[PDB]
């Protein structure tokens, strides 16, 4: 039904790299109406390339639009870190989805340590009867990261819901926010709380704290 | 430089109806088609509907019938009237200049639309006090989304505002902001948090735990 | 972003200058096109044929300008309120340097179709040409626009007794090309000029070229 498969769904690696993501329709579509949009994380799809090889104002020379028929491609000649984005195929001739799943471009960078932040629950949380020990794993590479929440040296698995910022546009890193949501009590029941981040520095950085202590 | 302002993105009951406005300035509305797109939760981008300058309208098989794109070219407002809303439709609703065929040159920042039956919960905004890095924990807020800014737009880099998450049927998000060791407490920092639907806006001073 | 390299038979026929019609390089000497274009003003002097031009009011490079040595409108062309009959035109082109065009990447002749051979409806075909849009793109469309149209079928044509049968209809969804501009359906897998744009672009009604080969030969020889 003339899809636009788009490989790779997600794509990676280094600034200066020349990366090309493909729009592959099949059942072939006109190129003039083959469009590429780019959604920076948290902002909206900018138009990137139109008519296949045309550059929307602002889009830097790096990107170039190539393709015809079934197969169209977007080419950053040299990936900059601000290229961290998802890039969508779009074509009016694609039923039912005019858009492609997109290619997330994950710019590769030098592996980073999460600047890990350990947060005891706020008063207002306590007062509310909720207690969220949130943990911020900021600016690390790659997105592949884990967090051990340990309460009193023991590992808390449940009550943990994380978030990762989709890749940073300036520094190409990733931040995680781990929220160890503890009950009013369950928190009070205990003293030392610790989220932990884990292969570049083989040991994982720890940020530990305890409730009344200090 | 053509601004595009969605609005009326809000919570609405399954089967319910909602109408997004998009104010079109900075370019000649009468000339351009306008299309609506929605980017979902899972992020697949969906062309919702296009409306030619002429008012002639085209809708995604996804919403045709139960959506009506409309435009007032008097008042430069693309209007997406959604009805028979399904959970499906829950999505970031983006106002595009242009249309499918020729691309959409410009996109509205996007207005968000949750289609669920869950009542609006305004985010409990909680401060995060431990080169110090700081947080909002905004929790138990529905529907998505709430804006987090620091110092009412002052604090931008250092800001990591993590996507919210679903717990107990409540979005719970965060914001890391990092300021130099001499940056705080010193001068003021607050997550500036705003849940537009519950019309909530909080600004939480981050006040050292000491 | 200069797409005539794809579809470089496309002849942008201007009128000395406004853009009147598309065309298709059938031979270096001869651009085939719609006649309904020129009938309104039938003079060879009037018209300038561009080739290897990707763009409407911008002379793209590689583009070759040609005067029309000879304009040839179908002695039988009939403009109905609606349809155009025998809307086949013909243009012997001469450059300003007195020559037929030279094959380039950007400029080529399109094979004419096998004697009396027609693509099945549903074939894919392409109509090149800037096209006249309402809703204002930003290939706007100075830029020459190929558009894949799917051949529909005669009965399919919705107009009454047009089928001239010496006419193809084709439409896209959604819906682009230029009257007189070509329509190229890949034939035998080698690209052919299947029809001239007569009316359209509610599918487009293309002068079926395969019929006009006799006319063509008779006038290009």
């Amino acid at each position: 039904d003339i899809e636009l498969t788009q490989s790779p769904a997600i794509m990676s690696a280094s600034p200066g790299e020349k990366v090309t993501m493909t729009c592959r329709a099949s059942s072939t579509v006109s190129f003039h109406y083959l469009h590429w949009y780019q959604q920076k994380s948290g902002a909206s799809p900018k138009l990137w390339i139109y008519a296949t090889s045309n550059l929307a104002s602002g889009v830097p020379a790096r990107f170039s639009g190539s393709g015809s028929g079934t197969s169209y491609s977007l080419t950053i000649s040299s990936v900059e870190t601000e290229d961290a984005a998802t890039y969508y195929c779009q074509h009016y001739s694609a039923y039912p989805r005019t858009f492609g799943g997109g290619t997330k471009l994950e710019i590769k960078r030098a592996d980073a340590a999460p600047t890990v932040s350990i947060f005891p629950p706020s008063s207002e949380q306590l007062t509310s009867g909720g207690a969220s020990v949130v943990c911020f794993l900021n600016n690390f590479y790659p997105k592949d990261i884990n967090v051990k929440w340990k309460i009193d040296g023991s590992e808390r698995q449940n009550g943990v819901l994380n978030s990762w910022t989709d890749q940073d546009s300036k520094d190409s890193t990733y931040s995680m926010s781990s929220t160890l949501t503890l009950t009013k009590d369950e928190y009070e029941r205990h003293n030392s709380y610790t989220c932990e981040a884990t292969k570049t520095s083989t040991s994982p950085i720890v940020k530990s704290f305890n409730r009344n202590e200090c | 430089q053509v601004k595009l302002q969605e609005s009326g993105g809000d919570l609405v009951k399954p089967g319910g109806s909602l109408k997004l406005s998009c104010s079109a300035s900075g370019f000649t509305f009468s000339r351009y088609a306008m299309s609506w797109v929605r980017q979902t939760p899972e992020k697949r981008l969906e062309w919702v509907a296009s409306i030619t300058n002429g008012g002639s309208t085209y809708y995604s098989d996804s919403v045709k019938g139960r959506f009506i794109i409309s435009r007032d070219n008097a008042r430069n407002i693309l209007s997406l009237q959604m009805s028979s809303l399904r959970s499906e439709d829950t999505a970031m609703y983006y106002c595009e200049r242009g249309e499918l065929t020729y691309a959409m040159d410009y996109w509205g920042q996007g207005t968000t639309v949750t289609v669920s039956s869950a009542k609006t919960t305004p985010p409990s905004v909680y401060p995060l006090a431990p080169m110090v890095t700081l947080g909002c924990l905004v929790k138990g807020y529905f529907p998505e989304p709430v804006t987090v800014t620091w110092n009412s737009g002052s604090l931008s880099s250092g800001v990591h505002t993590f996507p919210a998450v679903l717990q107990s049927d409540l979005y719970t998000l965060s914001s890391s902001v990092t300021v130099p060791s001499s940056t705080w407490p010193s001068e003021t920092v607050t997550c500036n948090v705003a849940h537009p639907a519950s019309s909530t806006k909080v600004d939480k001073k981050i006040v050292v735990k000491g | 972003f200069t797409t005539i390299e794809n579809q470089p038979w496309f002849a942008a026929i201007y009128r000395r200058v406004t853009y009147v019609c598309g065309g298709s390089l059938i031979s270096p000497c001869w651009v085939i096109s719609a006649t309904h274009c020129f009938i309104d003003y039938p003079k060879k002097e009037d018209y300038i044929v561009y080739l290897g031009r990707s763009r409407l009011n911008s002379n793209t490079q590689g583009e070759m300008k040609f005067e029309v040595e000879n304009l040839i409108l179908h002695k039988d062309y009939s403009a109905d309120t609606l349809a155009h009959h025998n809307d086949i035109a013909l243009l012997k082109i001469r450059s300003k340097e007195g020559r037929c065009a030279q094959p380039s990447r950007t400029i080529q002749t399109i094979a004419l179709p096998s004697m009396y051979n027609d693509p099945q409806f549903g074939t894919s075909c392409e109509i090149t040409g800037f096209g006249k849009e309402q809703s204002t793109d930003y290939l706007y469309p100075e830029q020459l626009k190929m558009t894949v149209v799917k051949l529909i079928s005669h009965r399919e044509c919705y107009y009454g007794s047009e089928v001239t049968t010496k006419m193809l209809c084709a439409a896209d969804p959604q819906w682009q090309g230029d009257s007189g501009g070509p329509l190229v359906c890949s034939l035998q897998g080698r690209m052919t000029l299947t029809g001239i744009v007569s009316w359209g672009r509610k599918p487009g009604v293309y002068t079926r070229v395969s019929h006009f080969l006799p006319w063509i030969r008779s006038h290009t020889k």
